[PDB]
């Protein structure tokens, strides 16, 4: 088995430029010039992943300070410098040879800093204003409370004080004359006071009410450049490429995607804000707008099993399908599992709302904003997940704005709920890859025979072959096809990406 | 006069910015009077921008006679800043040109001074009257000494350069010249993750020397390198080593022109350094081929097998 | 005009270029061998082999002339500038004592390799004759094979963070702030 | 536990200011107390005014030339001191306002106060909120810090402890601080910062010492966005293995807001909640503890956080609603006691953390 | 002159270089009957020709020859220079006065068996 | 160089003077060629070999000097005297169309002259001046060898 090691090694490796250091390597120990442990470092770089090969190379051989990257040694030279107060435990205990200096670390380029949006930095910049004002403010204060303990019967800060009241230059002669004219400094230290407070008032307010609108969307990251990022990974490609991921990572080591919807109210919510969208869109016939509808209500009923009638009032089963109805399907899968997430946080967000108290002592005075209150987007009572779905059935409608929608899903959900941005747009892009379910041959012919089998109930294991084998017919020799399987015990879906296996 | 706000500190509304930027238990004067003192320290009881010699920015010390501005270290002798010579300045040349340049005559001084060294060196004499009239100068290689390297380079500065020295975004996972998917080497998988789910996928790197992918959690690391040097996967050889010291490193590239190769006719048991290639006179370059690697390999270990049950 | 240097000591002063102007390294100084004994070294392991006396005064002749052209050169173009800065220090610790700074006794043989390596363009920038040139440039390769020869024992390669004896030392943030900084 | 508190403020501290630009502000200290005093917390914790420190104290740790620029220069005259000012690094980098010298003997002389009540047993806990300045090293100013006071409080505890653990939760590396003991057995210092091409540099996972002190220097590099239930799935573990492998007799704290969500600098997701439980884990071990305030630079937010953690040492946990002290109007729209956290996304994925930490432990084994 | 024994007799007189061999003292030998008939090179003068016109350059029949040869690795820059010398008489040295795998495997065996019955 | 020992020496002489002065040259091939010494010798120290490394040199060494000892043997490792019965048993060679292999018609006292003059072939070569070594190694192992059975052999 010794003879062999070294084909095997090429093997696994698979490739050249890569077995050529490998090689280098051993001959680097057969040259006495690296030790064993680096040796064996090394092959485990190479040949770790695998398990048996490693060990065998390991009982083959034989193999039975650490200074770190970001410190240096200075000479002993520039090491004593004289500390005057320095005791024999401060020598015994301190560090005087390796230094690290992060310039150094830094590889002499430099640092990325973070990158910060918009309303962080408004933030930053009313708050550097509150600042000035405070620090000029107090320091004028606490310099007049020493001025009046002073008269009546730690250095540089009344220097500084009335260095800046007096910018004339004078100044200097003033502190001099001081520390030989007190009530002139205190008459205009305090008429400064007064001055620089009145105008911290007014700028207070404009602070408030300019922060009182950012703040929210400082808090928001991923929201902001959300309905950006959608409409490019919201694609058919996209889609393709996660699943064909899946299967290439499970062939290098039948259910590729699995969903679980555990939750069947979502299903006539998302049917709701799709009949909606298709009453309001001026972009289909009046028959085609009822076409769609059944088609929706028969596709969920049929694929589902949920039922035939409170839905239009309110034993595994597969279906082999081509790009349009896996693209379909993972749509309506995207909305529920977006109003899943926004709706498992009812009971605390709803209790959160309900019991957010205030402040008495000047929020509920002074300082606060009806703004979402004047248009009722607070979400006071009105069980936040309807109160959610009922926005946006308005926004799909027309007569409600993007930004107050966002605004109150932040104000109400604290930037959770930033995923529902889209949803018109994800309900417009589902009633579309429905319609091109409708006026496509091939996928109707598919849909039929999808139909056939579910509400057949009762075949064979010819079921598998001979209908994938006429879908197939149905279908074209170079794209893929996709199987989608529903098992009702534990309503669960298991996707499988059957490329070209079936041929 | 003008504040962070952009106005004299006193004024207040601004009302551009107010159209732009609206719509439409005791307290602490007690902390004076309970501050404890506390003493209880047991130690208490105690013209161009650039520099002439090196050309980089930086204070200068200019000279008047000429636009030639030098830094203070960069003069012979150097000169600290706080001790100013507080007079009139010049440079070598100025100094030299105003006071001894005598162009007619210049050459019976400069054989006075040949004859003058006759006695011990006439071969160095014309270089040392050469130097009185040259500034001070940085030091840098001849450029027939870099050019023997062709992975050497110069930096802006003139500092040593060499071959090592340059939300959910799922596109990093794919090659982009074929479109496959780059699998980690490590883990054999791209771990692309969703857009459903984006903590499901993982960081990928793509080494820059042999394309190699790897993910930032199989070797062990937190960030990108993006500034530094380049980044090398683990996958190459050490070409610096510390045998338990001895420091062993490998030879730099040397122009073909100059870059000798030999095969030796021994090619069973031949002493190398690390410079081989797999299929004046110090830096040959042994071409080794794998069979006699092998055997060597398997030589070692076998010999070291019988010095370990010798004992 | 054309010196012929062997590639090992091209090598070198490219490793010394990596680390004065890469890592911020210098050279300990003093240095335990200085220029001066190396010449010294040279000349008497040199001089005893030849008899002949024509070719034996020359070759004192040009240890004189390459001892007094580094020490009048060393503090004109011999140093980085990171260097700089010591060579100043060195230049207080010898007005602090009266006694003059003699280059040759202090650096050694990475600054003679350095500076047999522009006399080339020294030469270039001269009025010297021919035959002249032709001896000095027989004589600059005779003695660079002569320092091949004994290259181990003149250029270790020792870290500065493992041997407290290596050619070279690490500076610190407040040497290389003032170096390359004012 | 039920420990004595000793609270040390200087009522000058405030009144000095870095530039006009500078995002670092001594003034957060002058808020954190106004809400502390105004949540009554007064009457459960000994307050103090420590005694400034003197140029021979500072030159404990720091040398003779740089006190004694630092004492020297003005912005008047920084003019005259051009070869100092780069030697030093308090140039452009960290610049040089007023108050530079009194700023610093205050939180150098309230760390060493504090530190001295510790080993009197006069108290239990000492807080100083002005100290925390963990990236001057010795000879030079780095991160707006020109004094290393927690070096001077560890030596004043090294005078009655044997082993001393250090505890550092800013998203920068605390460098001063480790390089000051890389070398010794006696301090052990552990970091959580972010790692990458972020300020300090330093604070790679092989880092863990030299010398005598080889493996007593704990460095957890960290990615952007870590939340609380990240961060304390890193931090008690990590923690409780030094508790009980290092045993130090004391552990100063640097309770830096730069890890707080919605930071300037930092690249963190934490809320005030989850930076107050490394506080309560910390005080959860019966040791003696000197908790130090260091970086941020989101005054809001970091004087909210320290008021609570303040409150949290005295065993209460404070209301949400404000008590209306004299900043009211520096605390956003609902006026409430409480940092909110950002949507924004974590790259600490559990692998890379698992191999960190099994990097650690691994190296924890040679301390015990 | 015989130039193999540096004797004298009945020679064979060459026409590019002026030297002259027995009929005897060659590698092989010749009837001294039998002429060439034509022209007639010796060792000599026929690896000139057959370096500098035919082949393409120098130094590079060598290494085809080593590569040739690298079975017998270490004579083969003797077996290359052994074809360009004439024959000479034997003068006292003046001072006494997957074929590649079968022999990997066939080493190691060999090697092993003498481990074993050297340890035991 | 090459240590060849005083005995072997002896033996060279002996067959110069048995060769040039006295001329008797020996019988057509003996009963011990030099096929059989080689052989013999690459079993016999095979044996005493626990490195693959050693065991692969010392088999080329052996196949090189074979194949060396083929076309050198009627080049100069031959007196003048003898050259006629090389040419006659050439001329055999050429009549019964049957290939000539010189290592088993001479042995054991034409390969002692084969190594010989090896130092004198190596210097005139460009062989490196570590592969130079080993073989002058293998040659004077090999002499040592053929010193131990002397008896039996010459
Ligand atoms: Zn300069
Ligand atoms: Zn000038
Ligand atoms: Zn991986
Ligand atoms: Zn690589
Ligand atoms: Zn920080
Ligand atoms: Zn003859
Ligand atoms: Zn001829």
């Amino acid at each position: 088995e010794e003879v062999t090691f070294f084909e095997k090694a090429k093997r696994y490796i698979g490739n050249k430029h890569l077995y050529t250091e490998f090689l280098k390597i051993l001959n680097l120990y057969s040259q006495d010039i690296l030790d064993l442990d680096d040796l064996v470092e090394k092959v485990d770089f190479y040949l770790g992943s695998n398990k048996e090969l490693f060990t065998w190379f390991k009982n083959f051989v034989g193999y039975q300070e650490a200074f770190g990257p970001s410190y240096k040694r200075l000479p002993k030279s520039d090491t004593f410098m004289p500390c005057s107060g320095r005791d024999d435990m401060c020598w015994e205990v301190l560090n005087d040879e390796w230094v690290g200096h992060p310039v150094w670390a830094s590889e002499d380029s430099g640092f990325i800093a973070h990158r910060k949006n918009q309303y962080e930095e408004t933030l930053f910049k009313i708050e550097e204003e509150r600042h000035e004002y405070d620090f000029y403010i107090e320091s004028n204060l606490r310099t007049i409370q020493c001025l009046e303990t002073i008269v009546n019967k730690s250095m540089t800060i009344y220097k500084k004080v009335i260095r800046k009241v007096y910018d004339k230059e004078r100044g200097f002669e003033i502190i001099d004359a001081l520390h030989e004219t007190a009530p002139v400094v205190l008459k205009r230290l305090k008429q400064k006071d007064e001055e620089w407070r009145r105008a911290q008032r007014e700028w207070n307010k404009v602070w408030r009410e300019l922060e009182q609108k950012v703040f929210f969307k400082s808090l928001d990251h991923l929201g902001l450049t959300f309905k950006q990022a959608d409409k490019k990974l919201l694609t058919t490609k996209q889609l393709i490429s996660e699943i064909s991921s899946i299967k290439v990572d499970q062939t290098n080591k039948k259910s590729q995607l699995d969903f679980d919807f555990p939750d069947k109210n979502i299903f006539y919510d998302i049917l709701c804000l799709a009949d909606t969208f298709i009453t309001h869109t001026t972009a289909y016939s009046n028959p085609d707008k009822e076409r769609l509808k059944d088609l929706l209500k028969y596709f969920i009923s049929l694929f589902f099993s949920i039922s035939f009638e409170k839905i239009e009032e309110s034993s595994i089963f597969n279906l082999f399908a081509n790009t349009n109805i896996y693209i379909f399907f993972r749509h309506w899968t995207t909305i529920y599992e977006r109003l899943l997430e926004i709706k498992q946080m009812n009971e605390r967000v709803t209790k959160e709302i309900n019991t957010r108290s205030t402040v008495t002592f000047a929020k509920d005075l002074d300082l606060l904003s009806s703004q979402l209150s004047e248009m009722g987007l607070d979400f006071v009572g009105e069980d936040a997940y309807k109160q959610v779905l009922r926005l946006s059935r308005r926004l799909i409608n027309g007569d409600l704005e993007h930004q107050w929608f966002e605004e109150s899903l932040r104000q109400a959900y604290n930037n959770k709920a930033f995923k529902l941005y889209t949803i018109d747009k994800v309900t417009q892009s589902l009633v579309k890859h429905a319609h091109t379910l409708m006026t496509d041959a091939k996928t109707a012919e598919i849909m039929a025979l999808f139909v056939k089998d579910r509400n057949a109930s009762t075949t064979s294991a010819k079921d598998q072959i001979i209908y994938r084998l006429q879908v197939r017919s149905h279908m074209s020799n170079t794209e893929n096809m996709f199987r989608i399987e529903f098992d009702k015990r534990t309503l669960h879906v298991s996707i499988q990406y059957i490329a070209l296996d079936d041929l | 006069k003008v504040s962070v706000t952009g106005l004299p500190l006193n004024k207040g509304p601004s009302e551009k910015i107010k159209r732009e930027s609206l719509w439409n238990d005791l307290k602490t004067f007690l902390t004076e009077n309970m501050t404890e003192e506390s003493n209880i320290r047991s130690t208490i009881g105690w013209n161009e921008d650039f520099c002439s010699a090196c050309n980089q920015s930086g204070s200068f010390l200019c000279c008047d006679t000429c636009p030639k501005s030098f830094h203070f270290l960069c003069l012979d002798p150097p000169i600290d800043p706080n001790n100013l010579p507080k007079g009139d300045w010049h440079c070598n040349e100025c100094k030299f040109k105003i006071f001894i340049n005598n162009s007619m005559a210049t050459l019976k001084k400069i054989e006075s001074n040949f004859i003058k060294q006759n006695n011990n060196v006439k071969i160095f004499a014309k270089l040392l009257f050469n130097i009185d009239s040259h500034n001070p100068k940085q030091f840098q290689l001849p450029n027939y000494i870099k050019e023997t390297f062709p992975a050497v380079k110069t930096g802006s500065r003139g500092q040593y350069s060499d071959e090592n020295d340059k939300s959910y975004n799922p596109d990093t996972h794919i090659d982009s010249n074929s479109g496959k998917f780059l699998i980690c080497y490590k883990c054999n998988q791209t771990r692309l993750g969703s857009w459903s789910h984006p903590e499901n996928s993982r960081l990928i790197m793509t080494c820059d020397y042999c394309q190699t992918p790897w993910h930032l959690d199989c070797v062990p690391r937190a960030s990108f390198k993006n500034l530094g040097s380049k980044w090398k996967c683990p996958l190459h050889s050490p070409t610096k080593v510390y045998k338990k010291y001895k420091v062993w490193k490998k030879q730099r590239l040397i122009n073909k022109k100059n870059q000798l190769y030999y095969e030796p006719l021994q090619k069973i048991g031949y002493q190398n350094n690390g410079n081989i290639q797999i299929i004046n006179q110090d830096f040959k370059i042994t071409q080794i081929d794998e069979n006699s690697i092998k055997y060597d390999f398997f030589d070692k270990i076998y010999k070291s097998k019988m010095v370990q049950k010798r004992k | 005009i054309s010196l012929q240097i062997p590639i090992k000591l091209k090598s070198v002063l490219v490793d010394d270029w990596e680390y004065v102007t890469k890592d911020k390294k210098i050279c300990r100084l003093p240095a335990d061998v200085t220029v001066e004994m190396v010449l010294n070294k040279y000349e008497h392991e040199v001089s005893q082999e030849l008899e002949s006396p024509g070719s034996q005064s020359q070759l004192s002749e040009y240890c004189a002339g390459l001892k007094l052209y580094f020490d009048k050169c060393l503090g004109n173009m011999l140093l980085y500038r990171l260097e700089r800065l010591q060579y100043d220090e060195l230049l207080k610790k010898s007005s602090k004592d009266q006694k003059p700074l003699v280059p040759i006794r202090i650096y050694g043989a990475i600054h003679l390799l350095r500076l047999i390596s522009v006399l080339p363009e020294l030469i270039s920038s001269t009025t010297m004759d021919l035959q002249s040139c032709q001896l000095l440039i027989k004589q600059t390769e005779d003695f660079l094979v002569w320092l091949l020869m004994h290259v181990d024992e003149y250029f270790n390669d020792k870290d500065p963070n493992r041997s407290d004896d290596a050619l070279y030392v690490n500076t610190s943030s407040q040497y290389e702030g003032v170096a390359l900084g004012m | 536990d039920k420990r004595r508190v000793a609270y040390f403020y200087d009522a000058d501290v405030g009144n000095y200011a870095y530039g006009a630009g500078h995002p670092m502000k001594p003034h957060r200290i002058r808020m954190a107390h106004s809400l502390i005093m105004n949540y009554g917390l007064y009457k459960k914790m000994e307050i103090y005014r420590a005694k400034p420190a003197t140029k021979q104290e500072m030159c404990q740790f720091h040398t003779d030339e740089y006190i004694d620029f630092l004492s020297r220069v003005t912005p008047d005259n920084l003019e005259m001191f051009k070869r100092e000012s780069v030697k030093f690094n308090v140039g452009d980098d960290c610049p040089v306002f007023d108050g530079l010298y009194e700023y610093c003997s205050i939180s150098g002389g309230g760390s060493m106060e504090g530190a001295a009540r510790l080993n009197r047993g006069k108290c239990d806990v000492a807080v100083n909120y002005a100290g925390g300045l963990h990236h001057a090293k010795k000879s030079e100013a780095s991160g707006f810090c020109y004094l290393n006071d927690i070096v001077l409080g560890i030596i004043e505890l090294l005078r009655y402890h044997p082993r001393v653990l250090y505890i550092d939760i800013d998203v920068h590396h605390g460098d001063g601080v480790e390089e000051a003991f890389y070398t010794t057995d006696r301090v052990m210092t552990c970091s959580f910062h972010k790692y990458g091409e972020f300020f300090p540099g330093t604070g790679e996972l092989r880092d863990i010492g030299v010398g005598a002190g080889k493996n007593y220097a704990v460095n957890v590099p960290l990615r952007d966005g870590i939340d609380d239930a990240t961060y304390r799935s890193v931090f008690e573990p990590v923690i409780k293995k030094i508790m009980e492998w290092y045993q130090p007799s004391a552990v100063v704290l640097q309770c830096g807001g730069d890890s707080l969500s919605g930071d300037r600098l930092g690249c963190f997701n934490l809320s005030m909640e989850g930076h107050a439980n490394c506080v309560n884990y910390v005080k959860s071990f019966g040791i003696p503890m000197m908790v130090v305030g260091g970086g941020g630079y989101t005054m809001r937010n970091v004087a909210r956080t320290w008021c609570f953690e303040t409150g949290l040492l005295n065993n209460v946990v404070l209301d949400k609603d404000l008590p209306y002290n004299e900043y009211y109007e520096y605390y956003g729209p609902d006026y409430k006691l409480s940092v909110r956290p950002s949507n924004m996304f974590n790259v600490n994925t559990p692998e890379y953390l698992d191999k960190v930490m099994t990097n650690i432990f691994a190296n924890l084994e040679n301390t015990k």
